[PDB]
RNA sequence: AAGCAGCUUUACAGAUCAAUGGCGGAGGGAGGUCAACAUCAAGAACUGUGGGCCUUUGCCUAUAGAACUUAUAACGAACAUGGUUCUUGCCUUUUACCAGAAC
């Protein structure tokens, strides 16, 4: 009833044996779950990063994927005495939007855009708080 | 970030490419 | 005592959900439940000068039940039938190798705007920043 | 290979115990540069012990906290996958 | 104006907690806080003006952004009161320190 | 959700011990670090079956069955090497190499 067989192929467990392996495995697996953790750090992040040439503080660096930036027309379209500068566009804003805050986007993939703010309450503490308990940190109603 | 400064690698460049803002320059 | 103490935040959480009060003092109870979730870092800054252990530990374990005699009668009058070795430095080692630290950091700039960068990189402290301009002149 | 069964022969010798065992298992895999030279037939390889030094670095600094400095890491898991993944590769070259 | 790139800021600030929302349904207007006739005030070429100097930038750029106004490599052009009646009659607006 | 009747079986005593009707059975059941074969990336995507058009491929319409693998795309919640061809790095040449791409 746990495993299917000798050859030991497939596994099938119960609640308090998954509860006492979690609770083993705290050291290795304790990590931030919630998937708003990894804006601007996720695979197509990374992979926008590397298309787009820029630099994702933590993130790794690439050789560029078009290296031939040298070309170059002279052209009156963004001259600085039509620009406004107000907002640096700094290098978080064009992995984030990488069709508007880019000139010439090549190879780019689409990110996900948001997750609901995750509202999760849990404690570590004691194990003889209830399941169902006011949390210190709601707000009262 | 990277901010539009600093070399595209440094691969061809004989250096490590670690970029400072400078402290001299006022804004 | 925070199980018990737990238990008087249950309590005191009941009146301010299902129960109608006063307008005033009602911004005051949400107010205790608002520090809950700041947790008390503007109600525990004080004279705590005695060491945990200085303070011999007198906890009186007196409750608001109980008689306490009233003894107003001792505020009357009555009356009583009762080894660091001092080495003096004159070799002044420390002023000639900041000397060199600073004569450096000039020599190996090409420019007076990259010189500064690196002077103002090192974060020197306020009393000796008279004598970095006696070096750079 | 005669590196990493030696250690288990000296464990089943009875000369080091489980704790020793381990460390000396987790120091093999992370100097394999500094053991073997096996760079020097086939270099593409300083990758591998690259990423095995990085590996190391991540891991002794979760080991490591709120205790010293000297042996006894030898949570030799990760750095184990990085040699069996360069084998994979190195199997259909080496049988050429 | 002030607005690229706010909801960027907020969500990486807070840790993925917290959240942003834009609108503009309610249609509000508010004055841009300079003066848009203003020859004296400073406005540097790399850097946002400072806020005096702010009408009289968002004037300039979108002047020389459309057409309409043309020099040399930054255009000093205003939109003058002068160009649409007269130099006499803006003589004597000159005069009596009315139109600066 | 109890009892009663009907329904289905059930351990069954049976009317028949014929001809029948139903559900099972024609290779018991669970397993194996056993093996052979088939199959696993594409109009969001599948075969078969019946009719019609054309005279079977095709097409249109009716209908049965679709196991596994895929949408922040895929047999693997994992993750290595080689070849060719560009473009680079280091550079006395070849190997061994640097690091991006396409196949
Ligand atoms: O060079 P250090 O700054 O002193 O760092 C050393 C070094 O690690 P790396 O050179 O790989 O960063 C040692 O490794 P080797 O010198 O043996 O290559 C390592 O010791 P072991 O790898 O032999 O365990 C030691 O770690 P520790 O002292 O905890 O054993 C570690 O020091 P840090 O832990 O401070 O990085």
């Amino acid at each position: 009833k746990k495993v299917n067989g000798t050859s030991y192929k497939k596994w099938s467990f119960d609640l308090p044996e998954m509860s006492n392996l979690y609770r083993l495995s705290t050291p290795l697996r304790d990590e931030v779950t919630d998937k708003n953790y990894y804006y601007l750090f996720d695979k197509k992040s990374f992979f926008n990063g590397k298309a787009l040439n820029n630099a994702i503080p933590g993130g790794p660096k690439f050789e560029p994927l078009y290296p031939r930036e040298e070309e170059e027309d002279y052209n009156e379209f963004n001259s600085i005495d039509r620009v406004i500068f107000r907002v640096p566009i700094r290098s978080e804003y064009k992995v984030a939007f990488p069709h508007l805050y880019n000139s010439r986007p090549r190879s780019v993939r689409i990110p996900w855009y948001n997750n609901p703010v995750s509202c999760i309450i849990q404690n570590d503490e004691e194990y003889d708080t209830p399941a169902l308990f006011f949390d210190p940190s709601l707000n009262p109603i | 970030s990277y901010n539009g400064i600093g070399l595209k690698s440094a691969k061809g460049s004989s250096t490590s490419g670690h970029v400072q803002r400078s402290l001299a320059s006022n804004n | 005592s925070k199980k018990t103490h737990d238990m008087i935040w249950e309590k005191l959480r009941y009146i301010l959900q299902t129960q109608e009060l006063s307008s005033t003092l009602r911004e005051s109870l949400e107010t205790l439940f608002e520090i809950r979730q700041k947790d008390y870092k503007s109600g525990s800054q004080g004279l705590f000068i005695l060491d945990p252990t200085s303070y011999t530990v007198h906890t009186h374990s007196y409750i608001v039940s109980d008689e306490d005699e009233a003894n107003k009668e001792l505020g009357n009058f009555e009356k009583c039938e009762n080894s660091q070795l001092q080495i003096y430095d004159m070799t002044s080692t420390n002023d000639v190798e900041f000397k060199k630290k600073i004569y450096l950091v000039l020599k190996s700039s090409l420019s007076g705007d990259e010189a500064a960068h690196k002077l103002l990189k090192l974060k020197i402290a306020n009393n000796l920043k008279k004598s970095v301009v006696d070096i750079i002149i | 290979m005669k590196l990493i069964v030696d250690t288990h022969v000296q464990f089943r010798l009875g000369n080091v115990d489980a704790f020793q065992l381990a460390d000396g298992i987790h120091y093999i895999l992370n100097h394999i540069g500094q053991l073997t030279g096996i760079y020097r037939y086939k270099y593409k390889v300083m990758h591998q012990i690259r990423a095995c030094k990085d590996l190391k670095h991540i891991i002794y600094y979760k080991f490591n906290k709120n205790l010293g400095k000297g042996p006894g890491c030898g949570f030799w898991q990760p750095a184990w996958r990085v040699w069996l993944n360069f084998l994979r590769g190195t199997i259909p070259l080496l049988e050429r | 104006i002030e607005s690229a790139g706010f909801e960027t800021d907020l969500r990486l600030s807070t840790n993925g907690l917290g959240m942003c929302q834009l609108y503009f349904w309610h249609k509000i207007w508010r004055k841009v806080p300079g003066d848009v006739l203003d020859k004296d005030a400073f406005i540097p070429k790399l850097k946002p003006a400072p806020i005096n100097s702010l009408s009289r930038d968002f004037v300039m750029k979108t002047r020389r952004r459309k057409g309409i106004s043309t020099g040399g490599f930054m255009s000093n052009d205003g939109p003058t009161l002068e160009k649409y009646i007269s130099a006499e009659l803006y003589a004597q607006l000159r005069e009596n320190g009315l139109v600066p």
